[PDB]
RNA sequence: GCAAAAACA
């Protein structure tokens, strides 16, 4: 296979030019995930203005569908660098994708939008409310999942062949099927990192401290920033 | 100031947020930190005796003192050993579930801790390169040093790392290899002892700049162990400043025929009056009454003994002026106000047995204060975080309240806490107070931020910058620091800054290119009208535009394409989520990046869980690559040809 | 320790990292025992063939993924912590290799996998004999006796017996040398065992004294504080120019004006105007950056450091002494009250242009109405115009900082009124600015339009006359050097609007909470201590002066101001407590005013706030 | 000149 061959010479090349790197333990990966010489800057927002105005702001992978010059304007540096207007160019004369991929990527984000616009708002009541911050689950999930079992649930969805019976037992069976049927257009070698993020956010039941006038359901927690305050409260049906 | 103090329709507590210097430049510390470091080091020695005697305190090993030596009219450094013993025992007898959870953490979670978490720390001093390096680089070089000088492979667990450190401390000679770094037991001991000092930057609310110290990577594993145990104790006690507690005490009500007072205060020289041996005694009492083995006690006591032998770096010299000239001179060369400490100078470092440093043991100090609180006749509600505290007294008599307040001050003095008299205020009928930037007035607790939200894009890319700015504003609203009007105004200011930062305002190259090529502005970073509102902070930018019809389907297919050359943060991947941008360290960096790149493709599971999988990286990669090849449902001959090339 | 002779090397580095042996009680012996078990597995799983593949496959010390594959191909599934050592395709049974002390007392561990038993000198359970073949038994006996002779040679029989009868135990050991190193700077051992009995003593303490009257802050005595800020503030004005771009307005100003000095300061020599006129026409022709002229040398401090160092080296002499810095104490200047009364003056325009956010619900409408009304009430004020001036100037100066240059750059301060006309506040000229660090000071020459001159308030500024179309203006030149951090902070100066708005909302919403009905038009009576008397005023004017104070504090932020505010929060809390008929009690040696007075040295607005605090009653009844 | 317990120029 061509794609399987695409994992061999890279392995041989890595084992050749980096011999001591491979000699390390596999558990060392958790350490050198973030091995970088660059100092952790105190304020990255200061140089954004200069970086955007800098010529060739974007680092892009080598590509052929983006011309070197478009309408008398350079785009790529011919990895190569990209002009600031390259993302604007791709928004009008770029290569499209399947509608299923768009729906899958926007999934767990369109759900929040649909929940916002499918709920009715009561009249705003003004009074001397006392908002006490209580830890509640921030975002609604497709299926309730016990924490510390979320990683085991994600393994079944994405790499069920590289798992253990122990992981299989303590995984939420019932949310794997829902995740598989909505993530399968993006469970490829590309967007593998991304699809995990959407899947994790779909079943993440983390607790956040939010203002509370009445006990919050998961639906009202994600929008608690305007439901209640020191002086106002709006009821949701 | 009278303008900040209303007398009607609003109370001064709510307007006390006006006494804050937001939107102004934070003070920055210039030049040498040597004077500040030396002053911090010398405070505990001047405070040990009621009459200052630095020389007689410079030969004290353990800061144990008699009750008569304690200074009740001024700061007092040191502790009373019997007091610490009894107070720790009392703190153990109370809060049984917290110590049970500590036992559970020791038996179960402690052996499972991995030293890879040490990679997530902040800047460290490298004893090999004699520079400051990020935590991952220092951790990698320290592990390599242990590998070379110890002739065995360090296990992934933190206890294995600590045992490796303890074993390498037993060697007469250690090397690092070309470099060929030559070491010694005394040299390595000094490297372990040395604390790297630096200025505390971007600090507000103080007239004078402070310094913060970092431990070496050799001792950071032990420090993390003890601090993790401290977290597990503190998260399960009602007197800690970690959840709420202030609001709970504010909501507490007392019957009319009672005297309730509220003492709000800080601690003067909190890190300049604490002795690590008191922490040793506290931890030893805790572990001994928990039934832990002797190796647990040894492991917990090592960090504080290494701290007792600290060699805090004394900056880069004191300032000396001849005429208009200026020079930097190390302590000892010429007379100064710190001559008493000249005998303690070891190279560019100075030995210091008494006193702590900021940012070293933030939670063990809180634990020491909390055990100091535990007393028979202190029947109040205490909440303390580091050097800030609030106390609620519920007494039947004003004299009883004053007796309890003085008893509180003295019992904190028993271990060297020393509340600042000028910064401590006791309101008699209670109901008004301050704690950790939270102002309590009449059962309302209002949160006031020390720092205003930046209201600027973070600097990664338009999508994540917009998402993070909206999330920051939403968090500020949730904490109560912002409301409807402030939230919307902050959103408008952030929108203006965000549009300006990405050339979405006025006439720029980006807008000109969009206009010439007839590319309509469809996103906020493209110059379009904002779609986000106050109620829409959590919603994504790409979404809520397709829903509202502002983005038709084919442009979504064009910009959501994963095959685009350019590609909590809940922002969908898009073409606008781009990226903008030591002799033998860059090549090692790129080699590690390539090794990480071959992984995450053959090993999807590391994207969900940790690496685990004991064994060498090369062997694990080879085995997994094989498993993939002969699980590819291809022909057997093709599989044989593919494995023939794996070498 | 080191590799035993009887154990093959490859097994040794295979077992090197299977378990963390170093933190085990007998980790070396446990590792040797595990090596024995794996070697026995290998000799059982020697070269054979069942139906083209070996009947025995080894699961010990193999990657779990391949084990899971092999189990799946055989329709079996074994747990991770009870995975069998090997599996046999003959009877399709999973065998686990065990070493036992005696053969008589041996029961199966579990029914999901069979157990192979050995007694450490070769003999095996009868089940092993029935399962295995004679050659395998002989090989295992040979290996076991070769291991037992090694055990006897090193006298590890007790350790081996303990390893067999039990599981691994955790430990952490500290040697003698590291213990001696630890004991160097402490009076106790590693596990401290003081001989003192646990007891808490009774210590005499002082009394707590009531704060019957509020502390009085100290007004410093000295020369009045001059205006020390990046720009001019309330005295700033602008020139009205015909509609067009910045270049057209700059050309219009340059071509139809003349400059003559009226007040010269030694800090800002009158010759530096030659720099500004050199940057106007250069900007008039479309070049925001120009070359270097002679007058720039004394205007941007070029090569000043080396000259100062040479002068100090050739002049200073004596003996080295400590630096002993000092800060000159200054009194409250009269111009702070003037700045206050002038910053709140009404304006014809709004000066606050912010794109409205979307509206989807009624809460959004309420929030947008509140923000719009606040912008209405604090927009047509001089302080808003000065805020926009500071925003524009700081933004345009900061945008030209990162790019390292050696030539002078001009950054006009030009605003557009809602009629198309241009409003010229001034020009900031940036020097070479070889800024290597975020705290480095870039040189700046700031020309700014004045409303009124005052030598006392502006001692370091040079004031010139400016004639444009029979209109007279004052042009102030100031030589400064300013940091990238501060310029960036003032480029986002608009955030100063947040603090007053809060107060405004906290009033309006409060009125809503009084009647469950928003008004958005309430202008209540806020009662304050003005000119030493309790009197009321309107909410709008109060918010205007709050914004004026916050702007003044923001532009005059320094360690003194932050210390003063942090230590004044306590006194403000005490004053609010004593409004509510609450007593304030204080420690023995406690003087809360000392912390504040330490921060009152020479900050004009700190002194103004101190005077405002002192004008209020110090005792409440 | 900036600034503040000592750095930038």
């Amino acid at each position: 296979e061509c794609t399987l061959r695409a994992l061999v010479e890279e392995y041989n090349g890595a084992c050749k030019e980096a011999p001591k790197e491979m000699s390390k333990q596999f558990t060392d990966y958790n350490t050198f995930k973030r091995y970088t010489t660059s100092k952790k800057d105190h304020a990255p927002q200061m140089r954004l203005v200069y970086s955007v105005r800098k010529p060739w702001p974007i680092s892009m992978t080598p590509s052929k569908e983006i011309p070197l010059v478009f309408n008398g304007t350079k785009l790529k540096d011919t990895r190569t660098r990209a002009n600031i207007v390259v993302p604007d160019y791709w928004s009008k004369y770029g290569s499209q994708t399947s509608l299923e991929v768009v729906n899958a990527i926007l999934y767990a984000e369109d759900l929040k939008v649909q929940r916002f616009f499918s709920t009715e708002w009561g009249e705003i009541r003004y009074g001397r409310m006392l908002p006490f911050r209580k830890p509640v689950q921030a975002c609604p999930t497709i299926e309730e999942v016990n924490p510390a079992s979320i990683p085991h649930t994600l393994l079944q969805v994405f790499c069920p062949q590289y798992t253990t019976l122990d992981s299989k037992r303590k995984a939420h069976m019932g949310a794997v099927e829902k995740l598989k049927r909505v993530m399968e257009p993006i469970c490829k070698v590309q967007t593998q990192e991304s699809a995990v993020h959407i899947a994790r956010s779909l079943i993440d039941s983390n607790k956040k401290w939010l203002p509370t006038v009445v006990d919050h359901t998961p639906r009202t927690a994600e929008m608690a920033h305007f439901l209640c305050s020191k002086y106002h409260y709006v009821h949701t049906n | 100031m009278n303008l900040f103090t209303p007398l009607s329709e609003i109370n001064p507590t709510t307007t006390q947020e006006l006494l804050y210097a937001y939107t102004g430049p934070a003070p920055v510390a210039y030049g040498t930190r040597t004077r500040a470091v030396l002053e911090n080091i010398i405070r505990p020695y001047q405070y040990f005796y009621k009459e200052p005697n630095v020389q007689r305190a410079l030969d004290i090993k353990t800061g144990c003192k008699e009750p008569e030596d304690i200074n009740v009219e001024g700061p007092s450094s040191g502790f009373h050993t019997a007091s610490v013993l009894k107070l720790a025992d009392n703190f153990f007898r109370k809060y049984r579930p917290a110590m049970e959870k500590l036992k559970y953490w020791i038996l179960v979670k402690l052996p499972k801790l991995k030293y890879a978490e040490l990679s997530k720390g902040r800047q460290t001093y490298s004893f090999i390169h004699k520079r400051n390096l990020p935590a991952p680089i220092a951790l990698e070089e320290t592990v390599e040093f242990l590998e070379q000088n110890l002739r065995r492979k360090i296990g992934p667990t933190l206890l294995s790392y600590c045992q490796a450190i303890a074993d390498v401390m037993e060697l007469d000679e250690t090397t690092y290899e070309t470099y060929t770094i030559k070491f010694s037991r005394e040299e390595l001991w000094d490297q372990m002892r040395t604390l790297n000092t630096m200025w505390k930057h971007l600090e507000r609310g103080r007239l004078n700049r402070r310094t913060i110290a970092t431990p070496s990577m050799l001792i950071r594993g032990f420090v993390k162990i003890v601090e993790d145990a401290a977290k597990e104790i503190l998260e399960n006690v009602p007197t800690s400043g970690v959840p709420e507690k202030l609001a709970k005490l504010a909501s507490k009500q007392t019957f009319h025929t009672a005297v309730t007072g509220e003492l709000s205060g800080d601690q003067e020289k909190f890190n300049e009056c604490l002795d690590p041996d008191a922490m040793r005694l506290m931890w030893t009492v805790f572990l001994r009454k928990l039934g832990c083995p002797d190796w647990i006690m040894e492991l917990f006591n090592i960090p504080f003994m290494v701290f007792k032998s600290k060699l805090a770096d004394m900056g880069e010299g004191l300032v000396y002026t001849k005429g208009k000239l200026t020079d930097r001179k190390p302590l000892g060369e010429m007379p100064s106000e710190f001559d008493d400490l000249v005998r303690n100078v070891v190279g560019n470092s100075i030995s210091c047995r008494l006193g702590m440093f900021m940012g070293m043991y933030n939670l063990t100090s809180t634990l020491l204060a909390l055990i100091s609180i535990e007393r028979e006749e202190l029947t109040g509600s205490h909440v303390e975080s580091s050097d800030d505290f609030i106390h609620f007294f519920n007494c039947k008599t004003h004299e009883e309240m004053f007796k309890q307040a003085e008893t509180l001050r003295l019992t904190l003095k028993l271990v060297g806490i020393n509340m600042s008299p000028s910064k401590c205020i006791l309101i008699s009928p209670a109901g008004i107070g301050e704690f950790n930037s939270k102002f309590h007035h009449r059962d309302f607790v209002g949160n006031v931020a020390t720092e205003l939200p930046a209201l600027v894009p973070n600097g990664t890319n338009p999508m994540t910058d917009l998402a993070m700015g909206l999330n920051v504003i939403k968090h500020s609203v949730n904490t109560g620091q912002m409301n409807l009007c402030t939230g919307a105004l902050a959103m408008r200011i952030f929108n203006h800054a965000y549009k300006y930062a990405y050339m979405a305002l006025g006439v720029t190259r980006r807008t000109r290119f969009m206009e010439e090529n007839a590319i309509t502005p469809l996103l906020t970073n493209q110059g379009a009208s904002p779609v986000h509102s106050f109620s829409t902070m959590h919603l994504d930018e790409v979404a809520l535009r397709r829903h509202l019809g502002l983005l038709d389907e084919e442009t979504l297919r064009r910009i959501l394409n994963p095959n685009n050359p350019v590609t909590e943060d809940y922002s969908v991947p898009s073409c606008f989520k781009y990226t903008l941008s030591h002799k033998a360290l860059l090549n090692k960096e790129e080699r590690y990046q390539r090794v990480t790149s071959i992984i995450n493709k053959l090993f999807p599971e590391v994207l969900i869980q940790e690496a685990s999988a004991p064994g060498t990286v090369r062997e694990s990669l080879k085995r997994r690559l094989e498993l993939v090849v002969e699980r590819s449902d291809l022909d057997e001959e093709r599989k044989k040809r593919i494995l023939s090339r794996i070498f | 320790t080191d590799r035993p002779d009887h154990i093959d090397s490859r097994v040794w580095e295979l077992s090197e990292t299977q378990e963390d042996w170093i933190t085990q009680v007998h980790g070396h012996v446990r590792r040797v025992v595990e090596c024995w078990k794996y070697t026995i597995c290998c000799l059982i799983s020697n070269m054979h063939t069942h139906r083209g593949a070996p009947q025995y496959d080894v699961f010990k010390w193999q990657d779990r993924s391949t084990i899971e594959w092999i189990c799946s191909k055989k329709k079996v599934q074994y747990p991770e912590r009870d995975t069998p050592d090997l599996y046999d395709n003959e009877r399709a049974v999973a065998y686990k290799v065990l070493l036992v002390s005696d053969l008589s007392d041996h029961s199966p561990t579990s029914g999901i996998y069979h157990d192979l038993a050995f007694n450490l000198e070769g003999e095996a359970e009868e089940s092993c004999a029935l399962v295995l073949r004679g050659s395998q038994l002989q090989d295992i006996k040979g290996f076991l006796c070769r291991a037992l002779e090694w055990v006897v040679s090193n006298n590890l029989t007790q350790e081996v017996v303990e390893t067999i009868s039990g599981e691994a135990k955790l430990q952490f050991s500290v040697g003698t040398t590291f213990r001696t190193l630890l004991k160097r700077d402490t009076d106790w051992d590693v596990i401290p065992t003081p001989r003192v009995e646990p007891n808490v003593p009774r210590i005499e303490g002082r009394r707590w004294t009531q704060m019957k009257k509020l502390p009085l802050l100290k007004e410093k005595e000295g020369p009045p504080s001059p205006w020390r800020a990046l720009l001019l503030g309330a005295d700033s004005e602008y020139i009205v120019c015909p509609p067009g771009t910045d270049q057209e307005a700059i050309s219009w100003i340059h071509s139809q004006s003349e400059i003559e000095c009226i007040r010269e300061s030694k800090s800002t020599p009158a010759s530096v105007i030659t720099c500004l006129t050199s940057s106007l026409q250069s900007f008039a022709e479309g070049n925001p950056v120009r070359s270097r002229i002679h007058e720039d040398i004394i205007a941007f401090g070029i090569n000043k450091k080396q000259e100062k160092k040479q002068s100090a080296s050739s002049s200073a002499s004596g003996e080295w002494k400590r630096a002993e810095y000092q800060v000159e104490e200054m009194s409250l200047p009269p111009w702070v009250e003037e700045e206050m009364v002038l910053l709140r003056s009404d304006q014809e325009d709004n000066w606050i242009e912010l794109e409205k956010n979307a509206i989807y619900t009624e809460v959004d409408g309420v929030a947008e109405g509140l923000v719009d009304k606040y912008i209405e009430i604090v927009g047509r004020t001089k302080v808003a115009s000065v805020i926009e001036k500071w925003q524009i100037a700081a933004t345009r100066t900061f945008s030209q900082l990162h790019t390292d240059r050696s030539r002078i750059t001009a950054c006009p301060i030009i605003t557009r009124d809602p009629s198309g006309n241009c409003q010229f506040w001034g020009m900031v000229l940036l020097g070479p600015h070889h800024v290597k660090r975020d705290t480095d000071n870039a040189p700046l020459l700031i020309a700014e339009i004045m409303g009124e001159d005052t030598e006392e308030k502006y001692p370091k500024h040079s004031v010139f006359s400016l004639k444009v179309e029979e209109k007279q203006f004052l042009l102030s030149l100031k030589i400064t050097s300013f940091s990238r951090n501060k310029l960036y902070t003032f480029s986002n100066i608009r955030r100063v609007l947040i603090q007053p708005a809060s107060i405004y909302s906290q009033v309006v919403l409060s009125r809503a909470a009084e009647n469950n009905s928003l008004n958005l038009e309430v202008n209540p009576e806020i009662q304050l201590y003005l000119e030493g008397a309790q009197r009321g005023m309107t909410l709008y004017q109060w918010v205007r002066m709050i914004l004026c104070l916050e702007f003044l504090m923001a532009i005059y932020n320094n360690p003194q101001m932050e210390g003063f505010l942090a230590n004044m929060r306590r006194l403000h809390m005490s004053r609010h407590a004593m409004m509510e008929r609450r007593q304030v009690f204080l420690p023995f040696g406690s003087r809360p005013e000392d912390k504040v007075n330490e921060c009152i040295i020479n900050n004009p607005i700190v002194a103004y706030l101190a005077k405002g605090w002192n004008s209020m009653p110090n005792v409440y009844y």
